[PDB]
RNA sequence: UUCAAAUGAGAACUUUGAAGACUGAAGUGGGGAAAGGUUCCACGUCAACAGCAGUUGGACGUGGGUUAGUCGAUCCUAAGA
RNA sequence: AUAUGGAUUCUUCACGGUAACGUAACUGAAUGUGGAGACGUCGGCGCGAGCCCUGGGAGGAGUUAUCUUUUCUUCUUAACAGCUUAUCACCCCGGAAUUGGUUUAUCCGGAGAUGGGGUCUUAUGGCUGGAAGAGGCCAGCACCUUUGCUGGCUCCGGUGCGCUUGUGACGGCCCGUGAAAAUCCACAGGAAGGAAUAGUUUUCAUGCCAGGUCGUACUGAUAACCGCAGCAGGUCUCCAAGGUGAACAGCCUCUAGUUGAUAGAAUAAUGUAGAUAAGGGAAGUCGGCAAAAUAGAUCCGUAACUUCGGGAUAAGGAUUGGCUCUAAGGGUCGCGAUCAACUUAGAACUGGUACGGACAAGGGGAAUCUGACUGUCUAAUUAAAACAUAGCAUUGCGAUGGUCAGAAAGUGAUGUUGACGCAAU
């Protein structure tokens, strides 16, 4: 059964600090808490140590991230700003 | 029921006052202090506690004969056999590698 | 089958003690399965005159042996003079005194 | 304290030259059956451990008894 | 001690004998622990012995993990009914089978001969 | 709290016995750390001290007592000096 | 320090196993690398130990008008050693969808599951040695002493959401991810040293010697410490039995300890502490201050409002003892046999309608002001609306810097820092 309507994880902090805090809280809490598909091995088995560090249980791989999700835009943007750049040094 | 005090001068509950209540031939419930546990060696490239390998504290090596410490493998209680069957084929193929690289440099010249 | 003996010679020759009355009574109070009185083929209490023999098939002690016997004694005023004593596993004697 | 099995290596133990002093105990055990059998321990005190053989045949043990070398101090009980 | 027969023999716990709540007298998470390592363990026995096969083993494994098993003796019917299921289904597409092998028989013997 | 005995010049308070109670194992139990420093124990012993008492005492007088390769310190480094 | 034995070598520095790895040994300098030391907290689950409970038996004791195969009590096994013993982990075979395995907790598998067969760590347990000769419990004796004997028995089980504790595999949490070093081992490497009327090996066994110095008594607190004292104050920690009960609550008890607080006699007023009270029910009072009422558990039922989480035990009802029964909920072995513990539900009967019978244990509701909340402070007159807080915003600063130290410095904090930072509001 659902068991909360709207709460989510963050019902375990009850009534206190705020929807829309407890909103935000939510957020980034089911992004740190999910698990991500390992980008070596193939399998759904990265999940956060301390923030920014993302380890897979299987293959043992861990990948700086973000503090909350394993990439953030940012990095993805950097990613593809730096590709351009070597192809273009390269090429 | 019969109880027990500590037979040292610590009186607390540290990491190295750890006790255990025995009975003894004499009939009677006595603490008995006991060492902390030993950690398995572990594997150096994986990490992984090392097969084959004795757990004691450190110093208690020491005292045992090389059979209990050793592996009869090249990294013996130092690598595990899965660490070191990857150090074996990536050395192999590695260096075939570089001789397939140095000769295609070579004709590519 | 077990036998449990019990030589009452001191109290007999002393002569404040009946070995037939007390093997009567342990004949009489032995609990078989619960019930008194039903040693039905299993248990067996002679007497000797200086020695009452118990042979037991059914579950029997040497506890129940001694419980039954200061209960007896105690019935006729014989404690305090007749100690109920193993001298050895499953021999026991009335030491008088 | 040590348990030896083989006769001719308590035999050896006893012949250690270290070794001068030993125990012959008596035990009164029941092997299960009910019957009370006679275990004899032989315990040769060497420097640095105590060894203890254990014969559970009267007979073996009489042989063993005799067999001890006669500058052992054998000690019964 | 003779509180301790008659406390088995059922006395002494009426509502008010009781002053810790049901969870505090014996935690539900405990009934639920006993309840499906039976349920669990029944499951691998008969797997094992061969009453049932793995698929529906697997099928009843993901059932018992859910509730929809009181006990083992719901479970054990359940197995039973499911069993005695098949056989009736699986005699029904046999008596079938006999029925219209034997009608096409007595149908293409008579084409031939006629 | 009580009864009796013993000791004593002297006993509500000492000792032994009996009885009645309590702490009720998060103790009024059994050990320790800091601190104290002999208070520990025995014998003798009551002027002072124990806000009554005292033949008793953590008192007074005189003595006895603390045994380690393995328990600690000792060695290591911590914040720091 | 050392000499034998063992091992090793004519293929010099061992063999066996496909492997995981095994072993009594089985060369190994510099140098390098790795491991151990070495690490949070909480939750459930598994296992162990000790304790608790309990059956049979072998003793001792208690009760015995009556009843009670009964009540109490002894029945124990150290460090160390050998063999053996795990979860996890790993190896070989094999190739998996009808996806399977599987935990209380949903993870795992073609990056090789399930399955079959193996390897390993030895927490831990078992057996044996230690070791019954010890300790325990008895009996029969002798007894002007030291006191001495003489014997017997010290056995075999069961149970668990039990208590305490150790541990394992996990899982939750973090803008928190939860010491260091001494020290010990291993590996890589291959310097060097190495055999045949013989060389090699004190990581195998046995053997020899030594281990200094200081502390060590006792209390550890309603009398050994501090508080002017033999002060109702304060002062860190370990062990922890039975019953009731959810319970380390309260109440009673076992082991152990204590019975110490100046006493005796009376029972006026006024007190201090504890209680009760007809009828009324806050009219008392600044004010319901104080007290009372409520209270456990089971079942029913539960509003406004709300940040949807709560409010909530809202409110408001009912029931509860004892006894005799009924039903359901398990293990193991081959439907049957056997073994085992509590929890739940129901029914009849029963009584001065009592029954969470002592103990223990919410009063509730409708609103306003105020601070969001948890938290913090005036030790010794103020606990609050004060402070803090998360959130919000502003400010400075890119290191030859911001802010702040220092008498000065070839001096410092932030800073093991770098704007998602530091500093100031
Ligand atoms: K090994
Ligand atoms: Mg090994
Ligand atoms: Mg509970
Ligand atoms: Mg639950
Ligand atoms: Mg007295
Ligand atoms: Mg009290
Ligand atoms: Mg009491
Ligand atoms: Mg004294
Ligand atoms: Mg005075
Ligand atoms: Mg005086
Ligand atoms: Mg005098
Ligand atoms: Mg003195
Ligand atoms: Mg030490
Ligand atoms: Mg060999
Ligand atoms: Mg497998
Ligand atoms: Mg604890
Ligand atoms: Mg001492
Ligand atoms: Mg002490
Ligand atoms: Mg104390
Ligand atoms: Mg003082
Ligand atoms: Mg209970
Ligand atoms: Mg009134
Ligand atoms: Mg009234
Ligand atoms: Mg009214
Ligand atoms: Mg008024
Ligand atoms: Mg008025
Ligand atoms: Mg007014
Ligand atoms: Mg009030
Ligand atoms: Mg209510
Ligand atoms: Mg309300
Ligand atoms: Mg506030
Ligand atoms: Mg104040
Ligand atoms: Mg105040
Ligand atoms: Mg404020
Ligand atoms: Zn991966
Ligand atoms: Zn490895």
């Amino acid at each position: 059964a659902k068991r909360t309507k709207k709460v989510g994880i963050t019902g375990k902090y009850g009534v206190r600090y705020g929807s829309s805090l407890r909103r935000q809280v939510k957020k980034l809490e089911i992004q740190q808490h999910a698990r991500y598909d390992c980008s070596f091995c193939g399998k759904k088995t990265v999940k956060r140590g301390a923030a920014g560090i993302w380890t897979c249980s299987c293959c043992k791989k861990t990948v700086a991230g973000g503090a909350y999700t394993v990439s953030t835009a940012a990095a993805a943007t950097v990613r593809s700003t730096i590709r351009r750049l070597r192809e273009m040094v390269e090429a | 029921a019969q109880r027990v005090t500590f037979r040292r001068r610590n009186p607390y509950n540290t990491r190295s006052n750890k006790i255990k209540v025995v009975k003894t031939p004499g009939g009677i419930l006595r603490a008995q202090h006991v060492k902390k546990l030993a950690t398995r060696p572990k594997c150096g490239d994986c990490g992984s506690a090392l097969q084959g390998i004795s757990t004691l504290r450190p110093r208690q090596y020491a005292t045992v004969s090389k059979t209990h410490k050793t592996v009869s493998r090249a990294y013996g209680g130092s690598r595990c056999a899965n660490c070191v069957k990857e150090r074996i084929i990536r050395a192999f193929l590695i260096e075939e590698q570089k001789i397939v690289k140095k000769v295609v440099k070579e004709q590519t010249e | 089958a077990k036998t449990f003996t019990v030589d009452v010679s001191s109290p007999t020759e002393n002569g404040v003690f009946d070995p037939a009355s007390y093997a009567k009574y342990l004949i009489d109070h032995i609990k078989v399965e619960g019930a008194v009185g039903n040693l039905g083929n299993a248990v067996t209490v002679t007497e000797d005159g200086t020695v009452v023999t118990v042979v037991s098939t059914a579950k029997f002690s040497g506890k129940y042996l001694k419980y039954l016997t200061k209960k007896y004694l105690k019935k006729n005023q014989l404690r305090d003079w007749i100690r109920f004593v193993s001298t050895k596993t499953n021999e026991y004697r009335l030491a008088f005194y | 304290a040590r348990e030896i099995t083989d006769i001719k290596q308590f035999l050896e133990l006893t012949r250690r030259a270290d070794v001068k002093t030993a125990t012959v105990k008596i035990n009164k055990k029941l092997n299960k059956a009910g019957k009370p059998f006679r275990q004899t321990k032989f315990k040769v005190r060497g420097s640095s451990s105590l060894y203890t053989l254990v014969i559970n045949d009267a007979g073996k043990a009489k042989k063993l008894i005799q067999s001890l070398p006669p500058t052992l101090k054998v000690n019964r009980l | 001690r003779a509180h301790a027969q008659s406390k088995r023999e059922g006395r002494h716990s009426g509502y008010g004998k009781r002053k810790g709540t049901r969870e505090a007298r014996l935690p539900s998470q405990v009934v639920w622990i006993r309840r499906l390592r039976v349920l669990r363990r029944l499951l691998a026995k008969y797997r094992d012995a061969g009453k049932i096969d793995k698929h529906l083993y697997h099928v009843l494994y993901k059932e018992s993990k859910g509730n929809a098993f009181k006990h083992k003796r719901a479970l054990v019917e359940h197995i039973i009914q499911a069993k005695a299921d098949a056989q009736r289904e699986k005699a029904l597409n046999e008596e079938a089978e006999a029925r219209r092998l034997k009608n096409r028989a007595a149908r293409d013997r008579r084409a031939q001969r006629v």
